[PDB]
């Protein structure tokens, strides 16, 4: 009954658009990993996972300072 | 359409895109050596990683220049002044109170212009345009006609989206803007136009819309129309005077003949190249240094297996001299590279004002590159010439003086803070405050001295200071 | 799943909630193109790209090099 | 990252350094002020009787 952009359904459009969102997720994951990694965990990542702290430890300070 | 438009918007845009290529390439190089994400290539799209520059000084300077110019050209305080050209309104005016009321009305118009600029989020678009100008000096700022009170920020058009044609003087203008609006969001007129030209358009697919303005072949003004696919849209047939054109192409550095371009950092691109090469070399030498390799002399007796298979302490057979570690002996070259990089960084910082309102303009910002006075005639005046006329077309700043044309003198340095009128007025009033103890001094004439010092200051005291006739009539009225 | 889209005609945003295959009749809200309470955000906007380009995105190389050196 | 640094930490500091913080003043601030309004206005938490202008938000 829904018109254009919605005939297929919310689930289908979300699945279609998730493929176009992949590069942003990958770059966000990289940025998180080099800064505080716990901020943007991967979808598979869950409990029982250890977030190795970055060596540089200036990215975390810079991110916190910019946010503040 | 005819006269610079017979072929069509698409054809002329395609023809002029070939003359835009060198500017795009130079802009792309400048963007690459500075923040690369600022000016992506047409082929470049999502899923592309912008390798950050090694030098990391071009980006700093770009940000500093953009912020400084935005704090100078467009400040919190009024940046344009409406002049009256005294002695042209005095003749048709009753008493200087009328001139003061005219000035008050002009100040009110300036305040309303402030309100409109701030309410439509013009500052963000202006800052983006300014940064684009610094990296690649060219931007087209389209100001839509006001419609009610809903905010309509100017739609910034980067270099890749528009083209321009200029003669030697720049008098000839033929500006074409390309904007990809997907069907379903196309303005109703364009939506019906595209649907009519073909069959059914998917709500997702992009639709190219071309807006082209050109000089009328005859003694006419600019003719504006929008073309979507071959044939134009009947709704778009506006005609604009050559003075108040709401598209306002911008250029940072103007060179005769060239239609536009010559970004500020173009002339410092070589220094950016040298600095980036030196910094890349230094970083790669550091990476070489990071790797650790254990050089064990075969002629020795130390065996690395017993070194590895041993805890802390655990006396082992061997000699320290046998085990040695590879090192990067390239030190003097490192020192000279660092010295050259420091010199290049210093000169660039001086060029980008990193080693530094009026002290944020006149001195510093207009001395480290005189572009605060060339962008006050390309961005400031054209915007206030189009913003005032539109706001007059609507009933927001009604003007009906019939005395002068109220010329806009944005010219920041000239009228940063309403000019140097407050300083003159306060100085003359303070001087008049003096001489009070010597009022009972018949030898001197207070009015003569007051008028003489006012003339020395150059201030206008037509109404402030009562002349002989004014004093006499005031005394008679008081009785 | 909550999905909002432009009306195919000259309309405003249409909002509805889909849970499993079929939507829920209770959720049929419609919001104007201006006062959309979802407000997607972007830090660095680039033409063409729908979103992204974090501020740390263009300093990731510096972080890479510094982390390698510190390691 | 401004590690080696209201109105001075904004129009300056977080301006000359950080590129544009004014994009988050047109992408986060204005939209939130325009939704909080019309929402607090649909409910009876703020007066709703302009009848002069639309009262723009800066």
């Amino acid at each position: 009954k829904r018109t254009g952009l919605a005939e297929d359904g919310a689930k289908s459009v979300y699945e279609r658009l998730k493929n176009d969102r992949a590069p942003y997720e990958t770059r966000a994951q990289n940025c998180a990993q080099y800064t505080i990694p716990s901020l943007f965990p991967k979808d598979s990542d869950n409990a029982s996972t250890d977030y190795q702290t970055p060596w540089q430890a200036v990215g975390a300070r810079g991110l916190n300072n910019l946010a503040s | 359409r005819t006269g610079l438009a017979e072929d069509g918007a698409k054809s002329v845009y395609e023809r002029l895109k070939n003359d835009r290529a060198p500017y795009e390439t130079r802009a792309q190089n400048c963007a690459q050596y500075t923040i690369p994400s600022l000016f992506p290539k047409d082929s470049d799209n999502a899923s592309t990683d912008y390798q950050t520059p090694w030098q990391a000084v071009g980006a700093r300077g770009l940000n500093n220049l953009a912020s400084k110019l935005m704090l100078a050209l467009f400040p919190m305080q009024t940046w344009m002044r409406l002049t009256i050209s005294e002695y042209e309104a005095k003749q048709l005016l009753s008493d200087p109170d009328g001139l003061a009321k005219v000035d008050e009305g002009l100040s009110m118009v300036e305040r309303i212009i402030m309100n409109y600029i701030e309410s439509n989020s013009y500052r963000v678009t202006l800052f983006e345009a300014l940064k684009q100008l610094v990296v690649a000096g060219n931007v087209l700022l389209y100001l839509p006609e006001p419609e009610g009170s809903n905010y309509n920020p100017m739609k910034l058009y980067r270099l890749s989206s528009y083209v321009v044609q200029r003669d030697a003087f720049g008098n000839v203008l033929q500006m074409v803007t390309r904007d990809q609006i997907a069907f379903g969001a196309l303005p109703e007129d364009i939506r019906k136009a595209v649907e009519g030209q073909g069959g059914e358009k998917k709500a997702d697919e992009t639709i190219d819309v071309y807006t082209h303005i050109y000089l009328d072949e005859d003694s006419g003004e600019y003719l504006r129309y929008e073309e979507v696919e071959g044939m134009e849209v009947q709704g778009s047939d506006g005609t604009y005077p050559k003075e108040a054109c709401p598209y306002i192409p911008i250029r940072m550095v103007r060179l005769d003949g060239e239609s536009y371009g010559r970004s500020y950092i173009e002339e410092y691109l070589g220094d950016l190249r040298s600095l980036e090469n030196l910094q890349e070399a230094i970083v790669k030498m550091s990476m070489i240094s990071s790797k650790v390799i254990g050089l064990v002399n075969p002629a020795g007796i130390t065996q690395p297996r017993r070194l590895t298979k041993a805890q802390t302490g655990d006396f082992v057979t061997g000699r320290p001299e046998d085990i040695s570690f590879l090192q990067l002996e390239k030190q003097a070259d490192f020192t000279v590279a660092k010295a050259v990089s420091d010199a290049i960084e210093a000169r660039l910082s001086f060029a980008f004002m990193l080693n530094s309102i009026r002290y944020v303009a006149s001195e510093l910002e207009d001395t480290l590159g005189g572009v605060y006075s060339i962008l006050s005639q390309e961005l400031q005046l054209p915007l206030v010439r189009v913003l005032l006329k539109q706001l007059q077309a609507t009933q927001q700043i009604p003007e009906l003086p019939k005395e002068a044309v109220e010329p806009t003198i944005s010219t920041g340095l000239e009228a940063i803070g309403r000019g140097q009128d407050l300083d003159k007025l306060e100085r003359c009033v303070t001087a008049w405050a003096a001489l009070a103890p010597m009022r009972d001094d018949p030898d001197i004439n207070l009015a003569m001295i007051k008028l003489r010092i006012a003339n020395a200051i150059g201030i206008d005291t037509s109404g402030i200071l009562l002349t002989e006739e004014q004093k006499q009539q005031k005394m008679a009225q008081q009785s």
